[PDB]
């Protein structure tokens, strides 16, 4: 009641990189919870866009860098409750990751969450009064500089002037969630 | 049945007592929630500290036993006062079935009990819905309605956890506080309230 979920996800680099999501994602990642579905782009293919589709009807994504799909925008801004939420994969950011190009990006679009991926690695964080999320890769793909990648995705919880953000992550037999959460000041 | 010469049993029952009493009373439900609290925040794996907590409440003890508190400092011989409240004999931490582990947790379970008497229909029937350790979060986001179960506040109490589902729901892990059968327990008052 008043809350809104959305599922944040990217870097799933199917099929390319990996045959599917794991196991034990696809078993919890049910249809008829989630609201709305940002994600950072690889997915690769049509068959993890239709996939997106049975968890939700509102999908949203940005291209990636090795994506088929040249009609997604490279970047989407987006309103969820009071948040205005930034899209863009971010391998297009120099060094990758790096806080003075997202910091940029924030102010750019004017966002108070930044989502972005491309990394393998994820993150959740505060820096001066903003939010920023990179969900990682959800099939653990390897990246540019590594393999041995943690498969991860976030969820967010959105209620007013605060967003609940639950980052999953399969560490061995288990998903594991943490709970880091913002307050728009 | 047994001969052990400590206190641990006399307030593990006195306890039992106070808690009936209290159903009625409201001044005395306060003042029993205060004490469970108290030795709830204390380290049972601390001798010392628990035998002081316990020790610093004896106006209230004395108000409804004047035994428990009681030492009979004869002539010059034996222990002293002061001695006897800091040792084994007044109550002993290697107690085969009431040392200060049990009766922390049974001081945890004493509290949700004490706060569940007079909570209302939808509280007890989330206590009968959720399973232990969904339970046990439960009690945490009522503090301080069934104790002020969350980290620092009792110890051995953990961090909240999540499950790995779309939402997650919040879990507590806290089964060396209030154990599973605790909950079972605390599940079957929940229902006799229902039934009265």
């Amino acid at each position: 009641a008043g809350h809104r979920l959305v599922l944040v996800l990217g870097d799933l680099h199917i099929p390319h990189r990996c045959n599917s999501l794991p196991a034990k994602f696809k078993k919890l990642l049910v249809p008829g919870k989630i609201q709305h579905i940002l994600c950072t782009g690889n997915l690769c293919t049509k068959e993890s866009y239709d996939y997106l589709k049975t968890l939700a009807g509102d999908v949203h994504i940005v291209r990636g860098d090795f994506d088929e799909n040249l009609n997604y925008p490279e970047q989407k801004v987006v309103t969820v409750g009071q948040f205005k939420i930034g899209l863009i994969h971010g391998h297009q950011v120099i060094p990758w990751g790096d806080m003075a190009s997202l910091a940029l990006l924030q102010r750019q679009f004017d966002v108070d969450i930044l989502i972005s991926g491309h990394t393998h690695k994820f993150e959740a964080f505060e820096h001066e009064n903003k939010f920023y999320i990179n969900p990682g890769s959800a099939t653990g793909a390897y990246n540019a500089l590594e393999t041995n990648i943690i498969p991860s995705f976030v969820l967010m919880d959105i209620q007013a002037s605060t967003v609940v953000t639950y980052v999953y992550q399969l560490i061995g037999d288990d998903v594991k969630v943490e709970r880091i959460e913002y307050k728009k000041p | 049945e047994y001969i052990r010469m400590a206190k641990n049993k006399e307030f593990f029952d006195a306890l039992e007592e106070i808690a009936e009493s209290a159903k009625n009373d409201e001044t005395l439900r306060n003042e029993l929630a205060k004490v469970l609290d108290d030795i709830l925040k204390t380290d049972p794996s601390d001798p010392e500290a628990f035998r002081k907590i316990v020790a610093e409440h004896q106006e209230f003890w004395d108000e409804h036993d004047p035994s428990l508190m009681e030492f009979n400092e004869g002539r010059f011989f034996g222990k002293s006062r002061k001695q006897y409240l800091k040792s084994d004999d007044f109550l002993n931490s290697t107690d085969p079935t009431y040392n200060f582990q049990k009766l922390h947790q049974f001081a945890a379970e004493q509290r949700v009990k004490l706060g569940l008497e007079k909570s209302d229909t939808d509280t007890l029937v989330a206590i009968l819905k959720n399973n232990p350790e969904e339970c046990r979060a439960y009690i945490e986001s009522k503090k301080p309605g069934l104790g002020n179960f969350s980290e620092g506040n009792v110890h051995g109490w953990l961090k909240e956890e999540y499950t790995p589902t779309i939402p997650p729901k919040a879990i507590n892990k806290s089964t060396g506080v209030l154990s599973d059968e605790a909950i079972k327990r605390i599940k079957e008052q929940a229902r006799d309230l229902l039934l009265l």
